[PDB]
């Protein structure tokens, strides 16, 4: 509790509070940018999935986990990895592909030989279909996607700004699509692989929507978290400020005494 | 200082005529108000306003005391006062000026506060008025009292202050008060060493203040005049 | 061993342990305990320095432990304040530095003409609140040929000796290391620094690559390999293969809690089998190129259980 | 309401839609048969009585609903007030790449490109 | 170990490492809170906070301050108790149970009481 | 590219100095990487 | 009511409000205001002590209030430094403890053999930026039978009286309190004192 | 120039530097070098003070640089302690304030009746690790009408003079400024204030408003770098500060702001020497002069 | 410049600006990694780190400490190599190649000797 220390101690917190307050305001603008891509993706989810509402399609499991590589955003990855283990109880031997490292790191520790593929370099900018297609493609590629009895994507749904929600959603494959109760209503010409395509493109599209929602749920979290960091380092600064003045003060008195005593003699 | 007999039994507001003040941080009658803020905030204009308003509304004079004065500002003040006509070389003044500048030696700077206070105490006892005594700056009075102690070869107290620091303030402040004859209210500029409200000086000073009036740069910049901060300027007589 | 300001029983408790280890036949304790006169406390280190100066002057090597100078200065402060000599900083006398400087300079390694005798000094100094910037420590810190910093934080998380590599130095350096130890300790101290480096960046808890995870795994195991129980000093040839196993990364695929058992299980096997190496390291103190080979083989062998 | 790109969603009431289906162009109308078709890389158009507004597209899916709502989904997309030399210089580099898995992707470019030329 | 014996010796050290780690993180948790800790770290904290509360003990003499009649645990009693916690054999128990009770038996008691 | 992506080459040949103000120029640049995972240990890295 | 180092104005109004509630008839006030001599402000609590002591001696009960000891201590630092005794911590003489200790030791409960008179010290320390750890406060807390630490942060939030629970303690009254309340407040203390560390792990 | 406790070789070189700029002819060096008796180091500034007042009292104007007051206080200390006068904070005597107040209160602008002469004061004060609370800096800061504040941080960044703008004030201020420079710069303290507040945003997704603020700031800061020994004439400052504040550099890259100044001024000299002349002579800016400069700038910036 | 020439003074100033920036950014590197950086910055840091090392040098006297032979560098060789480093004419070479070596010769020599 020397003065030298307390000073620099108090500095590096001010310097932290700065960064955290920059973080918060930067997220505010970034959430505005990812707000419009969560309306333009959750609308294309409308036109797409409505066909599925009319021909009610009801579904070696493939779970795809979605987050990012970024920390500093509260329990985004922590509590998504938990709902993925909650559902990974009922099928201990279900394959996972993870998008974003923080989730991979989480599950890698608990279902370490479930995962077969992993993607990275994600939650930096807003996700685009270009990615959402390449991951869908590689899911078809190495992962043998259509040849799976069942596929479900796991993502963080954004309920408000302050709170998000771990969520799940079903992908259905070629066979499920043909076999759906009201498929008969739709005069889709059996003119060559037609349900296949619908699947291959509902895998990219569904994936996108999830990613858009996941990212915009994460940005909210990052914002809120960084926000509290600023409040705390704010309160810490206050404490150390008070401690600083004490030490200063005594440094003056103890220093002075040394002289007074030297002087009386 | 006026004995425990000659004491005011009730606290009482002194009307200043300034909305901010009276409404939010009302002044004690015979009380002590810590005035905060440097330059760029119209401090002297505001001071002059109170000298005028205490004279005009109530009917009592003012004594402005310059303790540890920067001489430049003494020349400014004196001119600005004439220019504002609170001083009237031809007619009548409302304010007596008692300066004790930096260049003067530690003894001088310690006593000036009393020099002025004495003058103000005459208008409360002889002429039974409600007088304004200004002290700029009550801190440098403290400072000066420290130098006197060091030169007199006495052992410094905590943080190098005069061992006498409390009673020294007491002797001063305890003459600034209401009597049955009248009242002396004081507005005292307060500097805060190293921005530390726990430093002996302000610590010991706040022990006597009844209301702070904090003018602010933020408030002047928003065009608001007087530049009193409505939120900070707190009166311990607003009950 | 100079006991300065220690309580008597504590000097007792200590000579007992020296005897429990048949270590008393080659030691001389010099005691100026807590209760003795300030003058005796202040004097002890000087008297002691002479007792072991005999050895140095006469072709032999002594080792003087001053436990501890902070108290000698407390006492030297006491003579002076009472003799009324006017005080220095923190009420110490003006030449409290001279006090220690003249003692500690008395340690030296004589030339051949003078009998090659040495006297080696391990002064001790007690700080408060980790502050090394307080008067006396500062004085002695700059008087000596290096320091070993022990730390409480290190201790409680299991590094014992709680040496602080970061801050500990020997200014003589490798000149006084055994050649073999030197050879396999190439760069360890710098590396251990780089290790704290990567471990500070680890606190960001952002994903590691194969380079950082790599040095983290080794640094963690190196750290662990240096932990040591009190009262168990090791021969050089016990030390050498341990260090070699760690440095050349034969330990790197072994559980951290198990490195404890590695150590003794390893040594047990090396004594049993490749004793001919252990005895060469000792006799020769220098790992020849083939000895590195035998050792290389010998380690790999064992790591596969 | 129902005609969406992932970045930009477009339309809402309709009197006639023209689409470039899996097997040749088709036209949905006031009441039409519920159908799904892959949407080939070509022009499209909306109607509101006698209103002509044609877009190009990348391809995707159309889906005429039983409830009668038509849903059209594509990726990228005004007509000539959008896409000559921009096309030309690219067409050059396109054909070049074809002679090269990598050049197979360029095959996709020739057909998509050749189509756009007609506009 | 020569006096208390390898186990009591080791149950001690490991308890201290746990507490010392909690201490090292006091800063990150102060600003970032728990969510920024890793997984291994996160556990240690919940465990250390339990060990910490478990180190508290009602004193008979101090009864006019707790209210709860005071307890005296034994040496063999204490070591076992802590060892079990350090083997995570109680992780599934609310931190509060460890607060101001005797030995490990009292923890399972209070936790059943509160889980009602 | 694919079919999944068919209309992302038909939309990225059909991407390639107008609308490309941020929006589309960026819709064209994706910075993803995949890596296959085996018995814990990985396989190798590659651009998406 | 001892009034050590206070203002003349403050005391007036404090007497006024004691007469406004009639409590004057049964109370004595000794005051040594901020103007008066250092050894007056120093001697004041002691002389008040004897005044109260009369009641404790003649089989009655008295409640003395030392407002405050921090200003008394400061007057002592005065004399002590003018008499040129060495300054200890915060320039205080080594005997500043003994000042308060030898004072408070007089507030006391007597045995049945000595009439059972009683005298109740309510000293007031005033801290600095909330500092309990200070050299004066510690001394007085290490003298008294507990403390009622009033925290400003609560008082700024409108919590009145702003008693910090986990920093206030009665040491000998938890056996002196009215039964009725103790029955109805089972452990209420550490409930709230450990309630504070919890609600401070939510935000 | 009052040199206190400086290495004589330094002083020698400070001499050799003014003679190299033909400044000696109107300068006085009172020298109280490192090695001289403390009284001389104590006395020198008062000694030189009285030299200045000669000019003040005689209707003329001097300016006086005290380099430095830190070392004068150290000297006073030596004398006192040795005389065994009683010590306070840091072992200075009570009247160490009174020492410096006396010195600096002697500086003034005298009234018409006194010949209207003047004495200006540049005391130098040396902080230690930046400590403005340090005993001496406190006293002196509370005597002066403001501070020019230097920081090695800004210095290693390359911003020379290394003036912390946020910390530097002149209580006199407005009243003492070439009206013309004050005309094109009431905005300058404004811009650089807001640039200090959005500074940490210099690290990817900023909105055009706070983007812009970072665009002025860098250029403006660049414009106030100035190699040593090359002080600029007012009529040479006001153009650069004009082109800056009114946004004629936002187009230019940040490294070229170097050669910008050189080429602008030499061009203004040849092709607009008349506007420069009016500024130098009138000291104010016409509504016409503002369009003159504007036009000459837009012409140079286009070119 | 008057004493050492402009180029020397400019190199010397830029080296300083570099390291000053790298120092200023060590906040953002700790907190948001190396990830969250402008591209010019990422390069400034890359160059600052390379530069930090090129400022070290084996002393002859200190062979007992490095076991590395003492290297002495000519003043013109100093300025030229730093100049080169500064303009990026060495961005490909790994950090370790600048550490504890003499002139830019030795940077190249080491770069290859290690890549071998």
């Amino acid at each position: 509790a020397t003065l030298k220390e307390v000073e620099m101690r108090l500095k590096s917190i001010k310097n932290i509070e700065k960064i955290t307050k920059t973080m918060k305001i930067v997220a505010s603008t970034r959430l505005s940018k990812a707000e419009k891509a969560k309306i333009s993706a959750k609308k294309m989810d409308e036109a797409e999935q409505l066909f599925y509402k009319n021909a009610e399609t009801k579904n070696k499991e493939l779970i795809v986990a979605i987050t990012s590589d970024k920390g500093l955003c509260g329990s985004i990855h922590s509590q998504l990895a938990k709902a993925v283990r909650r559902h990974l109880n009922d099928q201990p031997n279900a394959d996972i592909v993870t998008i974003g490292d923080k989730i991979k790191m989480q599950l890698l520790r608990t279902h370490p030989n479930n995962i077969k593929l992993s993607i990275n370099g994600i939650g930096k900018d807003a996700p685009t279909f270009q990615e959402s297609a390449l991951i869908a493609d590689k899911l078809l590629s190495v992962m043998k996607a259509g040849t799976y009895p069942k596929i479900s994507i796991f993502y963080n749904d954004p309920v408000s700004s302050l709170s998000f929600e771990p969520s799940e959603k079903p992908i259905f494959n070629a066979k499920t699509i043909e076999q759906s109760p009201s498929f008969g209503k739709f005069e889709i010409d059996t003119d060559a692989n037609v349900p296949r395509d619908l699947f291959e493109y509902t895998l990219a599209n569904q994936m996108l929507t999830a990613m858009a929602q996941g990212y915009a749920a994460e940005i909210s979290a990052r914002r809120n978290a960084m926000d509290n960091a600023s409040k705390n380092a704010g309160d810490m600064i206050n404490r150390y400020s008070i401690l600083y003045n004490r030490t200063r003060q005594a440094v003056i008195t103890n220093e002075l005494v040394d002289i007074i005593t030297g002087a009386s003699s | 200082p006026p004995s425990f007999a000659e004491q005011s039994t009730s606290a009482e507001i002194l009307e200043t005529g300034i909305k901010v003040v009276d409404l939010l941080a009302p002044y004690a009658r015979g009380g002590k108000i810590g005035l905060f803020g440097g330059a760029g905030v119209g401090k002297t204009v505001f001071i002059q306003e109170l000298i005028n308003n205490i004279a005009k509304a109530h009917g009592g004079f003012s004594v402005f005391t310059g303790v540890g004065e920067r001489t430049r500002e003494g020349n400014d003040l004196y001119r600005e006062m004439k220019e504002t006509g609170v001083i009237n070389l031809e007619g009548e003044s409302k304010v007596a000026l008692v300066f004790g500048q930096m260049n003067e030696p530690p003894g001088a700077r310690a006593r000036v506060a009393l020099t002025g206070l004495t003058i103000a105490e005459y208008f409360r006892d002889e002429e039974g008025q409600d007088v304004l005594l200004f002290i700029d700056n009550i801190f440098r009075f403290t400072q000066a009292g420290s130098e006197v102690s060091a030169l007199l070869g006495r052992i410094p107290s905590a943080v190098g202050y005069q061992p006498t620091l409390a009673t020294d303030m007491g002797l001063l402040q305890e003459r600034i008060t209401t009597t049955k004859k009248g009242s002396v209210t004081s507005v005292q500029a307060v500097y805060v060493p190293a921005d530390d409200l726990t430093d002996p000086a302000p610590a010991t000073t706040f022990a006597h203040l009844d209301a702070t009036t904090v003018l602010s740069r933020g408030i002047s910049e928003l065009g608001i005049y007087p530049a009193v901060d409505p939120l900070d300027s707190k009166s311990r007589l607003l009950d | 061993y100079v006991a300065v300001g220690q309580k008597r029983s504590t000097v007792a408790q200590l000579v007992q342990t020296l005897e429990q280890h048949d270590a008393m036949k080659y030691s001389i304790i010099v005691a100026a305990t807590a209760s003795e006169a300030a003058p005796l406390q202040y004097l002890a280190p000087f008297t002691a320095a002479s007792i072991g100066e005999w050895f140095r002057d006469n072709g032999k090597h002594a080792l003087i432990v001053y436990d501890d100078l902070s108290k000698q200065a407390v006492a030297y402060r006491q003579l002076s304040l009472l003799l009324r000599r006017p005080p220095g900083r923190e009420a110490y006398p003006g030449d409290v530095f001279y006090l220690h400087s003249r003692l500690l300079e008395r340690a030296a390694k004589l030339s051949e003409k003078e009998g090659s005798g040495s006297l080696t000094a391990l002064p001790v100094i007690e700080t408060q609140g980790g502050d090394v910037s307080a008067y006396i420590p500062t004085n002695v810190i700059s008087i000596t040929d290096g320091q070993i910093f022990l730390e409480a934080e290190l201790f409680y998380k299991g590094i014992r000796p709680a040496i602080n590599v970061g801050l500990s130095v020997s200014r003589v350096g490798s000149a006084a290391q055994v050649k073999a130890l030197k050879q396999v300790a190439g760069s360890l101290k710098l590396f251990l620094a780089q290790y704290r480096e990567v471990a500070a960046f680890a606190q960001f808890g952002s994903d590691l690559d194969a380079s950082t995870k790599q040095t983290l795994v080794r640094g963690e195991r190196l750290t662990q390999l240096l932990k040591q129980n009190q009262y168990s000093p090791l021969a050089t040839e016990e030390q050498v293969p341990l260090i070699y196993a760690g440095v050349n990364g034969h330990l790197d695929g072994i559980e951290l809690s198990r490195i404890g058992e590695f150590e003794s299980s390893f040594l047990s096997y090396l004594k049993s089998n490749h004793n001919e190496l252990l005895t060469e390291i000792r006799e020769k103190g220098e790992l020849s190129k083939e000895l590195l080979a035998s050792l290389k083989s010998a380690t790999e062998s064992f790591v596969a259980t | 309401l129902q005609f969406a790109l992932p970045h930009e969603t477009l339309y809402s009431e309709v009197t006639q839609v023209n689409l470039p289906a899996k097997s040749g162009r088709i036209g949905v109308l006031a009441n039409h048969v519920p159908t799904v078709e892959q949407l080939l890389p070509g022009v499209v158009e909306v109607m509101e009585g006698s209103n002509s507004k044609k877009f190009f597209i990348s391809g995707g899916f159309a889906t005429v609903q039983p409830d009668s709502q038509l849903c059209v989904t594509a990726i990228e997309a005004p007509l000539e007030s959008f896409s000559e030399n921009i096309k030309n210089l690219l067409a050059e580099a396109k054909k070049n790449v074809s002679s090269s898995r990598e050049a197979a992707e360029a095959a996709i470019q020739v057909e998509v490109l050749e189509n756009l030329q007609s506009v | 170990a020569a006096v208390v014996g390898q186990e009591h010796y080791d149950v001690a050290s490991k308890v201290q490492e746990t507490l010392q780690t909690y201490k090292s993180l006091q800063d990150i948790i102060a600003i970032l809170g728990m969510d920024e800790l890793s997984e291994q770290d996160k556990l240690t904290v919940e465990r250390a906070r339990k060990i910490q509360r478990f180190l508290s003990q009602p004193f008979a003499v101090a009864e006019v301050f707790t209210g709860i009649p005071g307890k005296l645990v034994r040496l063999k009693d204490t070591v076992a108790s802590f060892k079990a916690v350090l083997e995570g054999k109680y992780d599934n128990i609310p931190e509060h149970a460890f607060y101001m009770v005797g030995g490990i038996e009292d923890v399972v008691a209070k936790a059943e009481k509160l889980a009602a | 590219m694919s079919y999944a992506a068919y209309l992302n080459v038909a939309a990225q040949a059909i991407r390639s100095t107008e609308l490309q103000t941020a929006s589309v120029t960026n819709r064209s640049q994706t910075d993803a990487f995949y890596t296959q995972y085996k018995n814990a240990s990985e396989p190798t890295p590659m651009t998406k």
